[PDB]
């Protein structure tokens, strides 16, 4: 009849009665991303009232056991999962002003769209729009017009409610007993009670700057090259001491520079490793692709997938047959009933994806065994890591000639694998100072270090010292930049994919050496590697129920983050940029201006 | 043997049905996903036990194992000496939609004797506060409802299991 007996058999009620609320809205869901039929909506959005007013009652009734007679970590972690109430600690004003203010600055993004002074009546959207012209377009006029549009009409737009959802959001974390909506976010990855295991909120900006002054010379490298090969393409727009323009990063918002590979390609003669041919000759479909994915996981440990993976997801394009969008995302239903979704082709990045999904679906398979609230990754960067080094496994060569999609005779040339590890950079590196730069704004326009009348300037001042990256068009105070992105005025946290690739790269280096593989980390395959398999079952059958830093240490055994593997990674081309690199000057000037210069 | 092993539909695991009766043919049915006998191998007054419950529960239905089927649905003693025979009835006991005659209790003050049947409803007073037959604070019902749906994984999948006691 004590408090721990109460709280046990509560949970016990709430697991069971969880269930099937939870599947029915699975199902639902299931049945209109499948089959677009405005029924299938209907039913969908009352799954969802339904399980979310549950979900809401049974807040309302846990808040009532108190977690300082609870001695148990378990029972203690669920009902601090359960207990939050989030938004619904305002008044009902409050959140029907902040429910109407996120829903106007997600309508304002989706539906904005520039339109040139010539032909207002037709006029780019966003998707493929602007899009196209950011990737593909080399002209200089083109993308600074469509840049400054975008930036004039959307940040003018979303400024004011932006400031007034700043407000709303530091008022409701201020009533959750905490000291910003920064430090809201920050708690996702907090540890208590645990001996040896503590992580504090105040650690984790301490720890992304240290890991960031870490990795700055390598971005400094590539910075320098990506200059150099920019001011070979533009001849007299870019200064060779200075930052980069904004809108010659490849894409809208500078946040990767994949598309700059063409620009910035080291040997052009030599191709890629594109496999694409090869799957239509020996006539691969997406089953065979899932088949493979399915012996890779087999054979690197994982069980493999139940007889209803294959029965019930959607491999293929149905047609015009039944609409379906089909994103590619991996399903956990409940019960036992796991999904992939995705308009499967003959592609390696299809491939890749495949296994990709596969991944997350085993990983959600291991932890399946856990109770209800217990069934997330550790934190919140656990699920992209697992699937992208998934990914990297099965994009090595080796891995190609096995399975039989590359030839024998094929030679792995230097040339090959410093093209490869350079796409790798401009894909991971260059957006890591991005995604830092922008949680470090948010967090201190959260906290209140910059006032409402220099939002624009320290933007751009953190553009300018952190990310080498110059703004074409001098701004004010009625823009907002960082609105114009699709996390920042969609409530979205950002620093998740800077945790995830530092622990993409340590379970990689983790796994290849479990694995027994000599030489670069590059070029490293954990097929066949019966002990990487136990490891990493062993992190994923935790669920959340331990810290993430247990986890950590149970695979690379570190009980925090490391950039080291991630450096390690690149090391050959490291190297190869610091021998390009000899003759040019390294670093940036942040003077120098489009206009000012 | 007709009935028992081809019933029409079988009672839930907390009201199991308890029924007075060659053992051969029902060994080589070559379709029972579990026919585990305890003591007595089935080549060498009967008791037949009837149920269902959910595809990871099966192993419950062994002597000395814990769980909330042992503990408060079917115990069996620890020196049992008879079979157990479980197999997948999916396309009988599952529905679009879900089926949810199939119950079990989930709360008790205590755990099940041997051959032990529990059906009295009583709301379980978990606090201190008498419930006084009204659902509310530290007050639940004790029967819950399986969900079987015909998408559901084989752990979750609807099980009919018959016990044979001698
Ligand atoms: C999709 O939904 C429509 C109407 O809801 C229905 O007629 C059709 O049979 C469904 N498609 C499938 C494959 O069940
Ligand atoms: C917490 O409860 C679980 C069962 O719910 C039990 O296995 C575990 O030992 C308990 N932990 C402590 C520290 O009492
Ligand atoms: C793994 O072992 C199988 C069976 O011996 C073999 O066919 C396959 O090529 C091996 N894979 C690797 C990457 O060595």
């Amino acid at each position: 009849s004590t408090i721990e007996e109460q709280a046990k058999t509560f949970l016990d009620k709430f697991n069971h009665e969880a269930e099937d609320l939870f599947y029915q809205s699975s199902l639902a869901s299931w049945n209109y991303n499948t089959n677009i039929t405005e029924e299938n909506v209907q039913n969908m959005n009352n799954a969802g009232d339904k399980w979310s007013a549950f979900l809401k009652e049974q807040s309302t009734l846990a808040q009532m056991y108190p977690l300082q007679e609870i001695q148990n970590l378990t029972v203690k972690l669920q009902l601090q999962a359960l207990q939050q109430n989030g938004s619904s600690v305002l008044s009902e004003d409050k959140s029907k002003r902040l429910n109407t203010i996120l829903n106007t600055m997600s309508t304002i993004y989706s539906t904005g769209k520039v339109c040139n002074p010539d032909n207002p009546q037709e006029c780019l959207l966003l998707e493929p729009g602007l899009n196209e012209i950011m990737a593909n377009s080399l002209d200089y006029n083109e993308r600074l017009w469509a840049w400054e549009s975008w930036r004039s009409e959307v940040g003018k737009q979303l400024r004011p409610l932006y400031e007034e959802y700043v407000v709303l959001k530091n008022e409701m974390a201020r009533a959750n007993h905490y000291e910003d909506y920064g430090d809201y976010w920050r708690g996702d990855y907090e540890v208590n009670g645990v001996d040896g295991y503590d992580y504090s909120r105040g650690q984790l900006i301490e720890d992304v700057e240290h890991t960031f002054e870490e990795i700055k010379p390598l971005y400094e490298h590539l910075h320098a090259y990506v200059r150099a090969k920019l001011m070979n393409a533009y001849p007299s727009y870019i200064s060779p001491i200075g930052c980069l323009p904004a809108h010659l990063l490849g894409d809208m918002w500078g946040r990767f520079w994949t598309n700059l590979y063409s620009l910035t390609v080291p040997f052009g003669q030599k191709p890629n490793i594109d496999v694409t041919d090869a799957m239509v000759d020996q006539a691969w479909d997406a089953q065979r692709i899932f088949k493979e994915a399915e012996k890779f996981f087999v054979s690197v440990g994982l069980p493999n997938m139940t007889q209803g993976f294959w029965e019930n997801s959607m491999l293929t394009d149905p047609g015009n047959v039944q609409k379906a969008v089909c994103h590619p995302t991996a399903w956990d239903l409940g019960k036992g009933d796991f999904r992939i979704l995705m308009c499967t082709k003959v592609t390696m990045d299809d491939f890749l994806t495949a296994h990709h999904e596969m991944g997350h679906i085993q990983y959600d398979m291991a932890y399946a065994a856990q109770p209800f609230l217990l069934r997330n990754g550790a934190n919140e960067g656990f699920h992209e890591a697992v699937g992208e080094i998934m990914s990297l496994s099965a994009a090595t060569p080796k891995h190609l000639k096995s399975i039989g999609l590359l030839s024998p005779d094929f030679q792995e040339d230097n040339e090959t694998e410093i093209n490869f590890l350079l796409k790798q950079a401009l894909t991971i590196v260059g957006t890591l100072p991005f995604t830092y730069m922008l949680e470090k704004w948010r967090w201190m326009v959260f906290k209140g270090e910059i006032p409402k009348d220099q939002w624009m300037k320290k933007w751009w001042e953190m553009k300018r010292e952190i990310v080498g990256v110059v703004e074409p068009v001098p701004h004010d105070e009625t823009y907002c930049d960082p609105a114009s992105l699709f996390h920042v005025s969609n409530d979205y946290s950002f620093i998740r994919y800077y945790t995830r690739t530092l622990y993409q790269f340590q379970f990689q280096e983790a796994l290849c050496q479990a694995a027994k593989h000599e030489g670069p980390l590059h070029k490293c395959d954990i097929s066949n590697s019966t002990e990487a398999g136990q490891k990493l079952f062993n992190m994923l059958r935790l669920g959340k129920s331990e810290p993430w830093t247990l986890a950590l240490e149970n695979v690379v055994g570190a009980k925090n983050m490391n950039v080291r593997p991630l450096l390690n990674y690149f090391e050959p081309l490291f190297t190869w940029l610091k021998d390009q690199n000899k003759n040019s000057f390294v670093g940036w000037s942040t003077d120098w201006s489009p206009y000012a210069d | 043997f007709g009935e028992v092993f081809n019933a029409t539909r079988f009672a839930s695991v907390y009201a199991w049905n308890r029924k007075r009766i060659d053992y051969s043919v029902l060994y080589n049915s070559a379709s029972f996903s579990t026919f585990k006998c305890y003591g007595v191998s089935p080549t060498k007054n009967v008791y037949a036990d009837s149920f269902v419950i959910r595809g990871d529960e099966v192993r419950q239905i062994a002597p000395g194992q814990t769980g909330k089927i042992a503990d408060y649905n079917y115990k069996l003693p620890d020196d049992f000496t008879g079979c157990v025979i479980a197999w997948n009835s999916n396309n009988l006991d599952s529905k679009v939609g879900g089926n949810y005659n199939y119950l079990y209790r989930l709360f008790r003050k205590s755990n099940l004797k041997p051959f032990e049947r529990d059906i009295s409803t009583e709301i379980y007073q978990a606090g201190n506060t008498p419930c006084n037959g009204v659902e509310g604070f530290n007050c639940y019902f004790p029967l819950q409802s399986y969900g079987f749906h015909p998408t559901n994984g084989v752990g979750y999948q609807p099980y009919r299991v018959v016990v044979l006691s001698f």
